[PDB]
RNA sequence: AUGCGCAGAUACCGGGAGGAACGCCGAUGGCGAAGGCAGCCACCUGGUCCACCCGUGACGCUGAGGCGCGAAAGCGUGGGGAGCAAACCGGAUUAGAUACCCGGGUAGUCCACGCCCUAAACGAUGCGCGCUAGGUCUCUGGGUCUCCUGGGGGCCGAAGCUAACGCGUUAAGCGCGCCGCCUGGGGAGUACGGCCGCAAGGCUGAAACUCAAAGGAAUUGACGGGGGCCCGCACAAGCGGUGGAGCAUGUGG
């Protein structure tokens, strides 16, 4: 398959989750990991250990089409984004630069009743 | 920290175009900086606002930035 | 223990090796205050270890300890549900009572009707490192990581 | 767990459509009679503050009724419909769960036009004017710019007031003018009548009967599935036991 030297790895790291996707320098889909995607299920998939799991897991499956460093993005706060960062940093895979780019309206939606209990 | 009003001499601070200026009172998330930071006036900082929103619009400031190593 | 740390109480030196590890272990095997019965069971037992390999008991013993140690545990706690069981480093006094008391009651599930036997064949399954001591020891850190997920609420 | 995903979802990049709301600035901030008002730009338009001391010459205050405005939800006609979400459809939970939690979802939320006219519509404090120490923070004018001097917003608190809590030149002080309103609790914002409304219902608003109270503020306790800080073999850490057997002994039956 392919040759991608290098790329970007965006961790989406929710309360409930993480998913890690890593990309080509074009932000292409190179492989992905996830809590579900090792061994575990439910609560569990949250855990800063999970994230770790997760995030090698998707280096070390992209290592494979021999891709040797990255630039994180960080996409969330949740119980496994350090985790997930400190994980690419100890895979090898040289991490470039790290930046959080969090969406956030500016004013939009109504949030559901669970996030808006400060009324 | 400094504040980013005694860094400048005499600045229109309803000059919309000037981004070398209006730039320097926005955060590195390109944001509007509060008083804590620019060290202006609440009368002053009630005219920056309006500046910089209009400056924005033009295409000529940031909405948003991207944080820098988080 | 609410207002104080509690010191680690001194024990006195093995009046025979001089070895205050080695009266800990003593005491262990101690029933009822018969200190004296339980020496004469180390001691035997340290005897039963020349009559069967070269090198010198203290030695074996200092060894078939350390490996009986475990280096992580579980221990319980509350969280907004049920519980979890916590892993966590295994602070070394705790190391040493554990070893010890395992040492003890692992001895006393063999099959040999000797006490000083018990005690010798198990220190010498220990050292080699394969004792039910160090059985129920790397069922201990196993199970420690098991539960490496819920390593984020260690006090 | 329901649910969604191999008709390839989640995550990621690019393009498009659409609806709704405006992050930072943002404040202890400002504006309005209230309701209320927050991206930016234009236009149309209301109020208001200061300085000058120029004009009129008491032209003032208040205001039954009338008229107008009036949050949310709701009503009608026609649009719109992203996200949210009564009802409703499911999944959990539970002793049950017509709920809290989870997945869906219609009205509605949005616009135009016409209704409705309510509220913890609150500063729970009608409007105007005069008088009665100060300190400090703040928004906005002016001056001879340490400061002085107007007009807002705050807090502390002279005198004084108050049942107390508090209030205190933004009065709940000292006074005058005018309006509105109260007259023990339940029955009841109910019935009836009238008026208004398309409807929902609104405004006005009783009686029989019944009670010895209903109330306000503060006090000392006690209590909290409130907070802080402490302690005890209280828990944890251990070591040996009872619960099982036989018997001894006390007890219930």
């Amino acid at each position: 398959k392919r040759q991608v030297a290098s790329g970007r790895a965006y961790i989406h790291a929710s309360y409930n989750n993480t998913i890690v996707t890593i990309t080509d320098p074009d932000g292409n889909p190179i492989t992905w990991s996830s809590g579900g995607v090792i061994g575990y299920k439910g609560s569990r998939k949250g855990t800063p250990y999970a994230a770790q799991l997760a995030a090698l897991d998707a280096a070390k499956k992209a290592m494979a089409y021999g891709m040797q460093s990255v630039d994180v993005i960080v996409r969330g706060t949740g119980a496994g984004r350090e985790q997930a960062i400190r994980a690419l940093q100890a895979s090898g895979l040289q991490v470039k630069s790290i930046v959080d780019d969090t969406p956030v309206p500016h004013n939009g939606c109504r949030p559901k009743k669970k996030f808006r209990k400060a009324s | 920290k400094a504040k980013v009003k005694a860094t400048l001499g005499e600045f229109d601070l309803r000059d919309y175009r000037n981004v070398e200026v209006l730039k320097r009172f926005l955060s590195e998330t390109g944001k509007i900086l509060p008083r804590r930071r620019t060290g202006l006036s609440a009368k002053e900082q009630r005219i920056l606002a309006k500046t910089i929103k209009r400056a924005r619009i033009l295409g000529l400031l940031p909405f948003t930035e991207k944080l820098v190593r988080k | 223990a609410r207002r104080r740390r509690a010191e680690v109480r001194q024990l006195q030196p093995d009046l025979v090796y001089g070895d205050v590890l080695v009266t800990a272990f003593i005491n262990k095997i101690m029933r009822d205050g018969k200190k004296n019965l339980a020496a004469r069971i180390f001691y035997d037992a340290c005897k039963i270890i020349q009559e069967k390999t070269g090198q010198e008991p203290l030695k074996v013993f200092k060894q078939a300890v350390e490996n009986v140690k475990p280096r992580m545990e579980v221990r319980s706690r509350r969280v907004g549900g049920a519980n979890y069981q916590v892993p966590m480093e295994v602070s070394p006094r705790r190391q040493q009572s554990l070893a010890l008391r395992w040492l003890v009651q692992a001895a006393n599930q063999r099959p040999e009707r000797r006490a000083a036997v018990r005690i010798a064949h198990e220190l010498m399954d220990a050292a080699e490192g394969k004792g039910g001591a160090v059985k129920k020891k790397e069922d201990v850190e196993r199970m420690a990581e098991a539960n490496r997920a819920y390593a984020h609420y260690r006090w």
